[PDB]
């Protein structure tokens, strides 16, 4: 589980941010819809 | 007509050579593209700091893992655009930089920019007709005639405190002008600006000054500003010194090194003996204006 | 005639054009056809050499490691110190690098294009001249401090009431060098991270020896300043680490020669003895209330470019601009046209600025009224 | 008061190895570097010479609080 940076224009293409790690470029899945995804919000995301 | 059908051998040869050029360009595009979106579906992007651009057309980079690299290589992003300081894109694997990131907000600066532009109008503030004035002109005039202060030409009044007695209104000027003008407006507690780790709450001011620079028309508010503006002192053995730290920078940030006509503050605090005369000097706060108890005629309008 | 071969040019050649140009949109995209395979190189450093082979090397990460080279990167070139980039896979060392310059610096060195020069400031030329006296004349001629037999000073302070014009005297000398003139706001160099404060203060005055005419200005140092304490929080622990790296690389065991220091605050009461010492910080130059001489002078730049009719009495202005800092006359020059924004004057009448001066003089009836002395 | 100064001039007239630190540089960024590099420093003074080691402003190092959560 992660933190949202925030969001960009015309693209999904999300900030994520973690503990102490780095921050990166990150993409939805299919099951879940881009409107819950609002910024400033804890995502759980997978190791791979 | 004899060189009529020699040269138009020559044209005929050529224009033949156009179909196969044609062609030689869309095949070309596969399998350059082949690679390109598979270099884009490595879309995990480990963020970075461009540290430094070498010469012997390189680059230096920190990632937030808090490795460093070098590339011989720059990558998809030429180096022109690029300038120390900055933060992009890179490969996991071949740490290779491939597109450049905008901006590096807080975001708990996100949350103090209104979207909901608070209703309240003029006609709901009897008895201050004085200072609602003197509030307007001094921060809208700037924003919508200004070639008229270029007209006569001085540098605009910036920043404006209000104070007094507790219950005399001065959120409610401030809830006023944000339904009025249609600008950025941006909105601060006093003790927002306290961290509990060093340099956070320093950060945080700059990041707000950032980000109403870019929004070119906008004004910043500050409510209970005796939070972080408390007077400094000399003690040895004790004593707190990191909240002075924010104010040194809200100091330099505001006015100092480096100023700029764009942004306008709107101060409000209830007592002021408080303060650190630093931050009332003229040219950080101009406008001290007050707001007096209402004598007999307002506490008819009011109620 | 060969009339008809010059109608048949326009298509052989919009043929030929085609081929140069579609091809030049798939010539740069083949760029990046095999740019892809570079790989990123570790950065490290070395530590000794032990053989002629064997090298031992410590990254930027962490652990220290033992390393080879290639046998064409001149191996006598590796001195323990230099800066060297490493593989990733099989972990040898690629190429020497030159020093890092960490990008807080390089985006604090030149940014300012602010174009002030000493014809603004006025009202204080003795104190211009004495400050002139250490950042400007030795570094011209150093002879006849040699002859003497002394030393110029290594750096000076600038302490006032605010609003006096210490910042704006620097500002001054800032267009003058514009390129080995470093300006600290002294709370950009404080992080939440362990050493990274004390990180900057090291690696600020190292590219302060590479550029040997140089200065360093260091504004609002009561940030990072302070005196000392019995330990009261757990802040600033590190601050006076960071304090005591600064005090160390002025004058501990180097000569500290053509780097000057320029230092300004408010108040120098909450300042370290160890650093107001005259080893550290040679001259205190006091800056006062402007003089009504100097009021004189200060209000006749910002009333410059005012559109006035000519029955201006700046006499009467300074009989009643008492106490006044060198701020508030830019304030009086501002508010005499606020009067004028309203009723639509676009001329500013001489009425305006007896009016300016008695809103301005009460203003200040909330202020504080300390001086201030360095102890 | 010359504590600086006399340590310049003993560091010049020595014959032996002299080894100057400046005290508040064990407090580097990364876990461990510090207790590492107090310890070579002493291995350094050992298979070097009989050595000389001054270290300045240990107000960065050896203080009397401490705070076990930071
Ligand atoms: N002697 C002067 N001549 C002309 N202008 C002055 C003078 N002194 C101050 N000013 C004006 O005052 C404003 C503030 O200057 P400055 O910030 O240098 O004050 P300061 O001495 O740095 O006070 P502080 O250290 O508290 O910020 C400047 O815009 C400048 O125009
Ligand atoms: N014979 C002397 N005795 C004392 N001080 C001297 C003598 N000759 C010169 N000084 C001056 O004393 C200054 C301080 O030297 P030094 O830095 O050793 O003092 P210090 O006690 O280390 O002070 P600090 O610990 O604050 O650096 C020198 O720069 C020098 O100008
Ligand atoms: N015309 C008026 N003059 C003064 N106060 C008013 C007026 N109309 C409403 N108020 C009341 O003043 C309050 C504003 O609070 P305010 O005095 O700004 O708090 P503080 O000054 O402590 O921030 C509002 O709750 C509002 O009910
Ligand atoms: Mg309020
Ligand atoms: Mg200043
Ligand atoms: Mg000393």
């Amino acid at each position: 589980c992660t933190k949202i940076i925030n969001a960009d224009s015309e693209d999904p293409k999300y900030i994520i941010n973690v503990k102490q790690f780095a921050k990166f470029v990150v993409d939805l899945s299919d099951q879940v819809a881009p409107t819950d995804i609002e910024e400033g919000m804890r995502v759980g995301v997978d190791r791979n | 007509r004899t060189r009529l059908l020699d040269s138009e051998i020559k044209i005929m040869k050529s224009e033949v050579l156009r179909v196969t050029h044609e062609l030689q360009a869309m095949k070309d595009k596969i399998k350059e593209n082949s690679e390109k979106i598979k270099v884009n579906k490595t879309l995990p992007y480990l963020v970075s700091n461009v540290i430094e651009l070498l010469d012997v057309k390189c680059a230096v980079i920190k990632t937030s893992t808090r490795q460093t690299y070098f590339l011989p290589v720059i990558g998809l992003v030429d180096a022109e655009k690029l300038k120390p300081g900055d933060l992009v894109g890179v490969n996991k694997d071949s740490y290779l930089i491939l597109e450049t990131l905008p901006t590096e907000y807080d975001s708990r600066v996100k949350a103090m920019e209104v979207d909901e532009r608070p209703t309240e109008q003029y006609s709901d503030i009897g008895g201050l007709d004085k200072q609602i004035q003197e509030l307007v002109e001094a921060i809208v005039l700037p924003m919508n005639h200004k070639e008229k202060f270029e007209n006569l030409g001085i540098q605009p009044p910036k920043g404006v405190l209000m104070y007094g007695p507790p219950g005399t209104g001065k959120t409610l000027l401030a809830r006023a002008c944000a339904a009025q003008t249609k600008a950025t407006f941006l909105k601060l507690a006093g003790p927002q600006l306290v961290q509990m780790f060093i340099g956070d709450g320093a950060k945080l001011v700059r990041d707000a000054f950032a980000l109403a620079k870019e929004k070119a028309p906008s004004i910043i508010f500050i409510d209970e500003l005796d939070a972080i503006g408390t007077k400094r002192f000399d003690s040895e053995k004790a004593g707190d010194r990191e909240v002075q730290r924010t104010m040194l920078e809200l100091l330099n940030q505001l006015d100092g090194f480096q100023p700029n006509t764009q942004v306008k503050v709107i101060a409000a605090t209830n007592r002021v003996d408080i303060l650190d005369p630093a931050l009332l000097r003229s040219g950080r706060l101009d406008r001290k204006i007050e707001f007096p108890m209402p004598n007999e005629e307002a506490r008819a309008r009011i109620m | 005639k060969l009339l008809e071969h010059k109608e048949i040019d326009g298509r052989l050649k919009e043929l030929r054009e085609q081929l140069k140009e579609l091809t030049k949109q798939y010539e740069k995209s083949e760029n990046d056809l095999k740019a892809l395979q570079s790989v990123g190189q570790i950065v490290g450093e070395v530590l000794k050499q032990l053989t002629e082979e064997k090298f031992i090397v410590k990254a930027t990460n962490g652990p220290r490691y033992v390393v080879g080279c290639r046998r064409q990167l001149d191996k006598s070139k590796l001195k323990p110190g230099t800066r060297v980039a490493l593989d990733m896979t099989t972990l040898t060392i690629m190429r020497y690098l030159p020093r890092e310059v960490d990008p807080l610096v390089y985006n604090m060195s030149h940014e300012d294009p602010g174009n002030v020069s000493y014809s603004e400031i006025g009202g204080l030329s003795e104190q211009i001249r004495e400050l002139r006296e250490v950042i400007e004349l030795p570094l011209t001629n150093p002879e006849l401090f040699q002859r003497v037999g002394i030393i110029p000073p290594k750096g000076c302070l600038l302490y006032g009431p605010p609003g006096t014009g210490k910042t704006l005297l620097a500002r001054a000398v800032a267009s003058q060098l514009d390129c080995n003139f470093l300006k600290v706001v002294s709370s950009s160099i404080v992080d939440k991270y362990i050493g990274e404060s004390a990180r900057l203060i090291r690696e600020m005055f190292n590219y302060a020896r590479d550029h040997q005419p140089c200065i360093i200005f260091m504004d609002e140092i009561d940030a990072i300043g302070g005196r000392r304490f019995s330990e009261g929080t757990s802040a600033d622990r590190e601050i006076q680490r960071t304090l005591m790296e600064l005090l160390n690389q002025m004058d501990g065991f180097d000569t500290l020669h053509r780097v000057k220091m320029i230092m300004a605050t408010n108040r120098p009461d909450t300042l370290d003895p160890a650093l107001l010492r005259p080893g550290r910080l040679d001259r205190k130059i006091h800056i006062d209330l402007p003089n009504e001489q100097a009021r004189l002078d200060i209000l006749k730049i910002h009333a410059g470019p005012i559109t006035k009719h000519g029955e201006i009495d700046y006499e009467a202005i300074v009989k009643l601009s008492d106490g006044f800092n060198g701020a508030d006359l830019r304030n009086v020059c501002t508010e005499a046209g606020m009067f004028a924004i309203r009723a639509d004057h676009d001329f500013v009448v001489q009425e305006d600025f007896m009016k300016a001066v008695r809103k301005v003089a009460d203003s200040k009836k909330l202020e504080s009224k300390l001086d201030y002395k360095p102890v | 008061c010359g504590k600086t100064m006399l340590a310049k001039a003993v560091a010049h007239h020595t014959t032996a190895a002299f080894i100057r630190v400046v005290g508040s540089e064990f407090v580097q960024k990364y876990l461990g570097e510090g207790p590492r590099m107090v310890r070579d420093v002493f291995r350094l003074a050992k298979e070097n010479a009989p050595a000389i080691i001054f270290i300045d402003e240990i107000d960065a190092i050896a203080t009397k609080r401490f705070d076990a959560q930071t």
